[PDB]
Formats: structure tokens, sequence, C-alpha cells
RNA sequence: GUCAGCAUCAGUUUUCGGGGGCGGAAAAAGAAUAAGGGAAGGUGGCUGUUUAUAGCCCUUGUUGUAAUACGUCCACUGGGGACUGAGGACUGCGGCUUGCCAAGGAUGCUGACAUAAUGGU
RNA sequence: CUGCCGAAGUUUCCGGAUAGCAGAAACUCAGAUCAGUUUUAUGUGUAAAAUGAGAGUUUCUAGUGGGCCAUUUUUGGUAAGCAGAACUGGCGAUGCGGGAUGAACCGAACGUGAGGUUAAGGUGCCGGAAUGUACGCUC
């Protein structure tokens, strides 16, 4: 058993054997689709652009 | 390449000092780990704040607010020599505070054979008026009529014709 | 007369070596016109050959050939490493090699 | 980039070390090199400094039979060949073969004055030496150490320049004719869209 | 016949649910930290991220010319060879260990991809004192079933989040045998990482080094 | 050399230079 | 499966080239300062168990069979069940009459003969 | 992790002294 | 001299990802650096080193430190575009680019072109 | 039998790209377009001045959920090259659907040559 | 002839017995103890968490009992060297890459091979690898 070692990253079939969840992963999700709230305190900007 | 880092830290809160002061420095380092290390070394050597008893509360990279505008920066430095005690002020004309720091490190290492550890940055300011500009070469760069020929113009070996090496 | 030479010219520079040890299995080949490791990526996998002559008329031919394959770039100047069926003799240092255009991918 | 069977290098304005290192590599590459006008080579440093160098090189001699010591060669071609040789494995058969594939000559002999003479950009003085820096010439250095053919080479080169310039005038006149007939044909401008 | 197939099928779905739960936890933890930092910045407040309970240590100096005091610690860290990487529970008892073997090892905070790739490619389990590759979940299940670890994803979670059984999981993983870095080290490698070398603590740059070693 | 004296130094001479630098 | 040998050159005793009294048969050097036992560069190699060849192809000729010494027709009969494993090699002191009898019997049995065309 | 307040804890900028 | 590093000089980028583009020195930083901009949108306003550019002979009036839009406006007003192309240097460069992008069939047609052009070789006696 | 060429795979590896998430001052810039401020290394004008017959700098609004750089991630993807083929009926873990599969280690399609190719000495 | 295991390199008492290092035989021990290690606590020493490893004893029988080099502390110093301790290292039983060459310098520790990638050191030529990039100094 296991005469040869197959890398799961390079083997789609071995990856399925080891991890029975890769079949549904949805890697990329679009979450920055609403009004992008520029969140930066004015005092923080002054401290950042200080001296 | 160096990156300007804003580093804020304080000692661990304790019943003696429930609200320690937050010390902030603007120091240049290739990465965050070097910046925090240089911050802790400076804090120990200035305020005698131990690295062990302290912690880092905020770290933020700083970009040049106007990187497309030519500026002149004056830099105060405390260089360490055979005697290990020196202080100079130098002026560099460029478009980024990082570039002026990069130029200053190369210059000091070229002339006085300095190192990153022998050099400690004291203060960096942007001199904007030609009146406060002191160095002659900087003034001759801010002259309104600056123009000069290009110096140091300089596989496929065995070129068949002689180089023009001119206009 | 110039309706031939479907191959690129090259020179067998030396073996793949350290300062004191040679590895005759793989040879450094200077393909001409190539000037960078990025340029050498085109010639990877091509068929380099060494064409020489011998006294005997084997198969009624005075000319014998040692085949070889370009393997990988060697340095920043565009030289390549080639593996020949029979490792090239040390007397071919500076001799000429022919790099065919096959197996082509263009 | 490319090679030829024989490469003729016009050593005027080149540097001794920079040219020799390029030449030594080409010889080991398997190419035949002919370096002409060896007396016009340049060396960094002012003339007096280089003269003391060679003079000190003259001091290298055995007590027993100075004919068994280092043979000091005064000719500029022999000076250049010594520089090349020290950059070659001359104690091995590969090094000896590379040396025999090189021919350094003073001036430009007739078999090589009617062939194109390439130059090495990596060895040119005008590109390698900062302007205003002191440099000597092997021709003057050799003629002061004991080379005794400076004047005749200068005279022979003057004749070669005159004969070659007359040939160029003939070729330029021919080139003017072919240039005039070049755009005369409408086919040149018909589909010159290919950049030719 | 049918009983084992049904049980294994249900076990397969159970692992999928756990892996889905773990993936959501990583996404939520990253997102909530970003939200906390954003709100601190908006309010002008400063938010301190938590200490990293996990560290990945790579031995960068060989077995020659090493003091006996430093040698014993690498024996206790199972760093018996150059370019060997292990997981350590970063705490007050480990900080002092790594501070005295600073010239001989490098370490930093590994992200999820570093841990996930290491166990997938270099993952070998210590089964009956043997180096058995983690080629299937049943290998982990029979060796870590007491601690409710059933698959590679469970093992990755127990290592990444430093769970209650992190000691058992880390001891189960045979020390990763990493190759020489692709692209090489820095010009001078045995200087401290801060001073331009490649030795000692390096924080989040252990990832950039490990991807070279994989 | 080229001057009067060899820049290259004897190996035992280098070490005792290192020793003299140490003390 | 093909037969591959980890080494082809024999191991020569050190300085057997230089001295005619020093035979080429390998002898392990016991010299304390022996640079050859120390494995210096340029020196010749020493027999090591790492040079041992494949178990499944050890003792096998290039053709893939194992030479078996045979003296008479009786010996060949013992090779009937291993004609695809062993190849009969007739001894060097077998007379010409028994040579042809051994070859014929092995050929009828289908057993290879390594040195058939001899005497 | 935990939060720290800067209310009445404004940061003082510090630069090394010659 | 014909070429001087001055505000309002058009330069040709030679080294970098913008090789072959035309830029104008909006501002001068120091002896080793210069700030340039180009009307083409693909060329952003940036600081370049003098080794990466070659000074072209074309100099156009330009106030110091002008913004990108006004630089383009001055560029269009003085018609620097196709003024560079009027030079024989630009025609050679563009012809070289066209020759570079030619394919095998185009090269065959070129051979027939120059063979027909060489056909005449007729001169007065 | 020897030696080659190609394809589809497996293991190790190297080298180019493409697309998409997320992060930072939710990059800094920048552009376009509205306020106000300042001036010059002072333009038109008349050495001195404040956008006019050049423009520049600073702040704010806006175009904005701007772009891009960068860090990071994709169980996203497209190529080029090299080394290797250990094991020998069936079991196993999986995937697609009894069957099929890249899923416990290479097979298939062809050639050339035997007076030579390979391997030797 | 091949293979495996493999030191001491010196205490402590009168040439030695002893111990130490290396093995063998026979026992018990896995809800157990160890450790050239780090924390915690009590006042550098003592005591109880981290990490690693299965941990113990009894018998008996080989070899070893030198030195060299270097660091640090320290004792005096002295024309200047150096001299006296301690300290753990390196060599000694050990080839290899680099340092042009090398008992003591930088890397690295060894079955036979293929491929990939590095260390130290390097990339003008001898010599495998940029007559690379950027900024200065020097005649």
């Amino acid at each position: 058993a296991h005469v040869q070692k197959k890398n799961p990253l390079k083997n789609k079939a071995v990856l399925s054997r080891l991890n029975p969840y890769a079949k549904a992963y949805k890697a990329n999700v679009k979450i920055n689709s609403e009004k992008t709230p520029k969140a930066a305190g004015e005092k923080f900007l002054s401290v950042l652009h200080e001296n | 390449a160096l990156k300007e880092y804003q580093v804020v830290g304080r000692k661990v809160p304790t019943e003696h000092e429930p609200v320690p002061k937050l010390f902030r420095m603007r120091l240049f380092a290739p990465n965050e780990s070097v910046a925090k290390s240089r911050y802790w070394y400076f804090l120990k050597m200035i305020n005698k704040v131990k690295k062990a008893t302290g912690e880092i509360v905020a770290i933020n990279e700083i970009s040049e607010p106007k990187p497309l505008k030519a500026k002149v920066f004056g830099i105060w430095i405390r260089y360490d020599s055979r005697s290990g005690t020196h202080n100079m002020y130098k002026e560099f004309r460029d478009t980024t505070r990082v570039g002026a720091v990069e130029a200053m490190y190369a210059d000091m290492a070229a002339r006085h054979r300095a190192r990153f550890r022998s050099i400690r940055i004291l203060k960096v300011v942007e001199v904007e008026k030609k009146e406060d500009v002191r160095r002659n070469y900087v003034k001759q760069l801010l002259n309104p009529h600056l123009k000069f020929p290009l110096p140091h113009r300089r596989k496929k070996v065995f070129a068949p014709h002689r180089p023009s090496t001119f206009y | 007369a110039q309706g031939h030479r479907l191959y690129v010219k090259a020179k067998h520079l030396s073996f793949q070596r350290s300062k004191h040890v040679i590895h005759p299995g793989t040879s450094i080949v200077k393909i001409e016109g190539c000037d960078s490791k990025e340029e050498a990526q085109f010639y990877l996998g091509k068929r380099v050959c060494y064409v020489y002559k011998s006294s005997k008329a084997v198969r009624g031919s005075k000319i014998r050939v040692i085949w070889g394959t370009i393997a990988r770039p060697h340095g920043n100047s565009g030289a390549v490493r080639a593996r020949f069926v029979h490792n090239l003799p040390a007397k071919t240092f500076g001799s000429s090699l022919r790099v065919m255009l096959y197996p082509s991918n263009i | 980039s490319e090679f030829q069977k024989v490469v003729v290098i016009d050593a005027k304005g080149h540097l001794l070390g920079r040219l020799a290192s390029v030449v030594a590599k080409q010889l080991l590459g398997g190419q035949k090199v002919v370096v002409v006008r060896c007396e016009e080579l340049n060396i960094s440093g002012h003339f007096f400094r280089n003269k003391l160098k060679y003079l000190a090189y003259l001091r290298k001699a055995c007590r027993y039979n100075p004919s068994r010591g280092a043979f000091h060669f005064r000719a500029p071609s022999r000076i250049f060949q010594k520089a090349v040789r020290g950059m070659l494995p001359h104690k091995t058969a590969r090094g000896q073969a590379a040396l025999e594939h090189l021919q350094a000559v003073e001036g430009i002999p007739p078999p090589f004055d009617k062939q194109k003479r390439v130059v090495v950009p990596a060895a040119l003085r005008v590109l390698r030496l900062k302007p205003g820096r002191k440099y000597c010439t092997v021709g003057r250095l050799s003629s002061e150490v004991g080379w005794k053919y400076n004047d005749i080479v200068a005279k022979l080169e003057e004749r070669r320049k005159v004969k070659s310039a007359a040939f160029y005038q003939a070729k330029l006149a021919k080139q003017k004719k072919i240039a005039s007939a070049k755009e005369a044909s409408p086919v040149n401008q018909k589909l010159s869209q290919f950049g030719y | 016949a049918a009983e084992k197939k049904s049980a294994r099928q249900k076990k397969r779905e159970l692992i999928a649910k756990r892996a889905e739960a773990y993936e959501a936890e990583y996404r939520a933890a990253e997102r909530e930290q970003i939200e906390l930092a954003r709100k601190a910045r908006a309010e002008g407040n400063y938010f301190v991220p938590h200490e990293p309970k996990l560290i990945f240590v790579v031995r960068i100096r060989g077995i020659n010319n090493i003091p006996p005091k430093a040698r014993k610690i690498m024996q206790l860290l199972r760093l018996l060879q150059i370019n060997n990487g292990i997981f350590v529970k970063f705490n007050k008892a480990i900080k002092e260990m790594l501070q005295v073997v600073e010239p001989y090892v490098t370490y930093g905070i590994p992200n999820h991809k570093t841990v996930r790739e290491l166990i997938y490619k270099r993952g070998f389990g210590k089964v009956n004192k043997q180096r058995i590759p983690l080629s299937d979940n049943a290998i982990i299940e029979a060796a870590l079933g007491k601690y409710s670890i059933l698959s590679v994803e469970d093992l990755i979670h127990e290592i990444y989040t430093v769970g209650p059984n992190f000691k058992q999981a880390a001891n189960f993983l045979w020390p990763f045998k990493l190759s020489s870095p692709l692209g090489g080290w820095r010009e001078r490698k045995f200087k401290h990482f801060i001073e331009g070398g490649d030795a000692g603590k390096r924080d989040e740059h252990i990832n950039g080094l490990v991807q070279k070693m994989l | 050399s080229l001057k009067k004296k060899s820049k290259r130094r004897t190996t035992r001479l280098r070490s005792r230079i290192e020793k003299k630098a140490a003390e | 499966v093909n037969i591959i040998k980890k080494r082809t050159k024999p191991f020569k005793r050190h300085q057997s080239d230089r001295f005619k009294r020093v035979g080429e048969s390998w002898r392990k050097p016991r010299g304390i300062d022996s640079c050859v036992r120390r494995r210096f560069r340029g020196t010749i190699s020493m027999p090591k168990i790492g040079y041992g060849n494949n178990k499944k192809t050890r003792y096998c000729m290039p053709n893939g069979l194992k030479a078996f010494l045979v003296r008479n027709v009786s010996d060949v009969e013992l090779l009937l069940m291993h004609n695809k494993t062993y190849a009969a090699e007739i001894a060097g002191n077998v007379s010409a009459r028994k040579r042809v009898e051994i070859v014929e019997k092995a050929r009828a049995l289908g057993v290879k003969v390594t040195n058939a065309g001899a005497k | 992790a935990h939060f720290v307040s800067t209310e009445n804890n404004e940061p003082v900028t510090l630069h090394p002294v010659a | 001299f014909k070429r001087y590093v001055e505000v309002g000089r058009v330069v040709l980028v030679t080294k970098g990802e913008y090789t072959g583009k035309l830029a104008v020195i909006v501002d001068i930083v120091d002896h080793k650096r210069a700030l340039i901009d180009s009307p083409c949108s693909e060329f952003p306003r940036q600081v370049i080193r003098y080794g990466s550019v070659v000074l072209t002979h074309i100099v156009m009036k330009l106030p110091r430190g002008a913004r990108s839009g006004i630089v383009a406006k001055k560029w269009k007003a003085q018609d620097v575009c196709n003024k560079w192309a009027s030079s024989a240097w630009a025609k050679k460069l563009e012809a070289k680019k066209v020759r570079s992008q030619l394919n095998d069939f185009d090269r065959f047609a070129v051979m027939r072109l120059k063979k027909q052009r060489r056909e005449q070789v007729n001169v007065a006696v």
C-alpha cells in the first residue's frame, strides 16, 4: 500500500481523497460591491502626516 | 528598498502606570521587523524603556504625500566614528523622503565608510524655500535657468563601426 | 547556394564544472543570436548535434554525428546546457555544433 | 551574437587589458583573431608610470645565462600577445592551440588592409576611461623601450591611408550612383510599407 | 458489506462539514480582525492584534561546530538536520529557547497556506515509530482518533489554531524535511535577520522563505 | 610588488599580525 | 527487467600498476596515513557494499540467465525445469565427445549453452 | 486580542537626541 | 553642443518598460534624475534616470513643473507629434519596428520587391 | 535484438504568462472639475510685482464604490524544457456514473537498423 | 575480503586499583521515569510547568589515563614579549566545497547513482557564473 507518494496539490484526484470538501470551496467572493466607506479618523491622518 | 514606518509603542500597563504614554517615531527600515527592532533600540537608548517590559501598539507604512513634486530635504544625523561621536546636517534634492534617506545612506557609506548601525537618523525635514537652502550644489540646481550637457553617456561584441559617443 | 542551413549555429564551450571538478555528462553550449536566459527558453528542447569526420567509410559515409538535446539555460549570457547521447570529447571545446529547429513549437 | 572564420580587430583606441580579455575568450571559443594596428593600443595611467612598469619588467633576469631568463619583447604586437597569453591556459594543449589561432601585427599588412576591421565596444578608451584621465600609447612606450620601427610604420601607414582613401572615394562615387538609381525605380516606393 | 460503506460515507460527509466549519472560522477571524482595525483607525484608536500562539522553526545551521548547550535544545526541538521545519507552541517557555538558538535557527508566524501546504506535501506521520506519509485520512484517524482528529483538515486546524491537542498533533508530525530554498538565502546567511542576514526571528517572512522551500 | 616589496605576506606572518592585532 | 551494473571497472589493489610484485588483486590498505583509505581526491575507489547490484538481477548474465556449471549429460537433465532461469556452462575439462553430447541434450531440452561452440 | 483607548492618551512623537 | 538637459526638451526612453516612447522633461531633479511626462495615456508622469533616455534635438516651450494636462495641451499646440516623425531618425526607427513585426510571408514579398528593384541597375554611360 | 520519434499519463523539478478575490491613508498619486489660500527658481506685462497674452504651490469639494502600485490568497487557469517508469492477477482510498477514470509506481502509436546501432575490452 | 557496533583521550585514591566512556548476559519496568534544555515559585542555589525521549538498574570485559590550538574571565604584568590558572570549544578516530597553495579560517560532516536546489566563496580572462544595475570616493 502506498508504493508512490502523490502530491495532493498537483493531483486533483488525491486532493479529493484527502479533503472531501474541495469539490465546493468558492475561493473568490465579491464583498466590496457596496459604497466603500473611507474609514480613517481625522486625528489619525494628522498623526500619520505628522512632523 | 527602504520603507518609511510610523511606529507607536508603550510599556505594559501596570498599577504604577495604568496609562503609559504612547511614544511615536518616524523611522526608516526595509521591513516591519527591522523597523520595530530599531524603534525598541532607540526607545531604550533615549527614554530607557525596556523592550521586555514594552509592547508595540501601532505600526503603519507612510507613503510620500506628493511623490511627483521635486523637493529638497535636510537631514540631521549622529554618525559614529573612531571616536563614535559626530553630528552633521546634509541636504538632498529628490522627489521622495525615502529617496533622500536612500541617498544619505549611500553617501555616508561611500565617504566615511559608515554602516546602517553606525548611522542613526535624528530628524528629517522638507526645506521648501530657496532662502533656507544652504548647499551650493542644491542652489545651483534650483537656479531658474538650469541646463547642462548630459555627462557619462556611455551582447553583440565586435561592433563594425566606431561609436558616435556624442550627439 | 544559400538555400540550406535549416539549423542554428553553436559552439561547445566547455563542460559543466566547478573550479576544480568537471562533469562531462552535461556540456555548456553557446547558441549564437541568443543573448539571455529568456532568449534561451526558446531553444530549450531543441536538437543539437555534433558533426565530425572519420577515416573509415562506415555505411559508405565519411561523416558521423553525435546527437544531443538542449536541457536548460546556463548563466545570464544565454548559454545552454546540452545532454548528448555520448558525452562529447574534450577535444571539441570550441568546435561547432548544429542546433536544429525541431521539435518545434512555433 | 555571431562569429566569422577570421575576425580582424582594429586596435586603435582600444585598451590593452580590455581587448586582450575579449580576445582570449574568443580564441578559447574557437575563433581565429587577427589584431592589427597593435602599436595604437592604449594603457591606463600616464606614460611615465607605464614606462617604469616595463622597465621594472626588464629587471626580471637570472644571474646564470640571462638568455635563460624572461625574454623581454619590445614590439607592440609582442606586448599585446604577452597580455593575451597570460589570460590563456598556455601550459596545456588547449591553451597552445588558442595562441596559434591569433596573429597580432603592427600596422595593417596588405592581406588585412583590404578586409573589414571590426572594433570591440567593451575595450574602447573613449567609453572606458573617464575624460581627462591619463593614458599612454603602446607605440610610444615601445619606441622608448627599444622598438626601432616606429618611423617606418608611421610612413607605411600614411601610404595605406592615402591608398585606402582613394578607394573609398571610388566606392562613394559608385554608392552615389546606386543611391540615385535606388529611388528612381517607382517599385521602391510602391510597397515600401514593409519598412525597406 | 453495506454497513462499512454507509459508515464511511457518513464519515466522509462529517469530515466535509468540519472542513466547511473550519474554513468559515478562518474567514470570519480574518474579517473580524480587519473590521476591528478599520474601526480603530476610524475612531483614531489603536488596536493590538493578539499574540501568535503558533510558530514555525527552520534549522539553518548544520551539525558541525555547535556548542553542546545549543545542541541539546535542537535535540529537544527535533531539529536534527539542516533545513528541517517544525511547529512550536509559541509561549513564554519557548521564547527563551528560541532566543538562545537565535544564530542557528529561523522562525516566524506561518499563515494558513504555509501550514496547509506543508502537511499536504511534506506531511508525514509518526506511526509506530515510522515515517508514514499522510496519504489518506484513515492513517490520521487510527493514530489520533482519541483526540477527535479524523482528516488532514482536522490536523491542519489543530495545528493552525493551536487547539487543546496541539502537543499531540505536533508530536505526530514528523519534522518536515524541506529542500534548499529556491533562489537561495541572502548573500550572508548567518547574520541576524534584522542586520541583513537570514537567522533568527523574522515574523511574517517565514512564509516567503517556506514557499521557496516547497 | 612593483614598488620594492611584495604585498603578499607569509602565512605565519599573517597569523602573528592577527595575534598582534588581538593584543 | 533489464540488468544494470552499478560498476564496470574492477577494483585494483593500490600501486599494483607500479609494482609487478604487487598483484592487482584487491587488498584493503591498513596504512594509518594511507590517503587512499582516507578517500582523498584523485585517488582510486574502494570496494563498498553500496556497489552491490540488484538482488533480482544479481549473478545474471547480460542475456538474463544464470550460468550453471555442467560436466555431463546427467547435469543438463537437472536444468530441465529452469531453462528460462539457468544457462548451462560446460566445464573446461570436458572432452570433445562429451561436449557434443551435452550440447545436443541441452538443445533438445531447450537449455541454453553459454560456450557451445568450443572443442 | 484586546482594545486600547487613546482617549486622553494622545501619542507623543519622539525622535532621538544627539 | 546641440542637446542640453533643460525643461521643455523632448526625450526618447531607451531602457525600461517604456522603451521607444517619447517624453518631455517637465522638471529637473538633479544631475542624475529627471521628471518626465508624455501626452499618451499609456505613459504616466514619472521620474527617470538620465541613462534611460536619449536627448532629442526637438525642444518645445514649456513652463517649469506643468501638470500633465497642460503638458499635453502644449504638446498639441506646438505639434510635437509628427514633428519628431519629420526627422529622418524617427523614420528609421519606425521602419525598423515595421521590419521587426514582419512575418515570413512578408519577408518573401520583400525579396521579390528588392529583386525587382535590383532588376534595373541601369545608369547613364 | 539494438536504437530512435511522438502522444496520453504518474513522480520530482524548473521557467514564462493570463484571470480573479482581499488588504493599506478601504494605497499614496493622478486626471477632470468647483471654492479659498499662497507665492515663486516672476510669465505676460511694468530691478520691482501676483495670472493677465505662461503657469506653479497649499487646502477643500467633486468626478469615486476612480485607477494603479504593492502585500496577500485562489481546493483559478494557459504553455515551454529536463530527469525518472521502481512495482507486476484481483483487493484499498476516491471520482464520474453495471461500468469508466489522471484513483495503492507506463503505457500506447509507430519507425529505422542488423554488412550497425548499443554495450563493452 | 566484506559487514556491523565503537571509544577514552582523565577524574578520584595508593605501576596499579577505582570511577567515567563502549559492549555483552540476565532481570523490572510503559497510570515510568529520565534530560549537557528552557520556564514558574521560594529564598546564585532550592523546589514544581514546557519540550524531547520508553525509561531503569545488577553482574563482567575489553580499550583509554596524552597533548595541541583557540575563546572568555582573571592573576601579575613587561622596555616589548609574555607568564599563571579556570572555562568550554576545535583537532584529535574525518574525507568534502571555498580561502591561489596550507594541522588548526569560512561552510559542510561521507553507501553506489540520476535530477533539482543551495552553503561558504564567487561571476574581466586563466575559471563554472552579469565587462550586471544604482550612488559615491580615489590618480
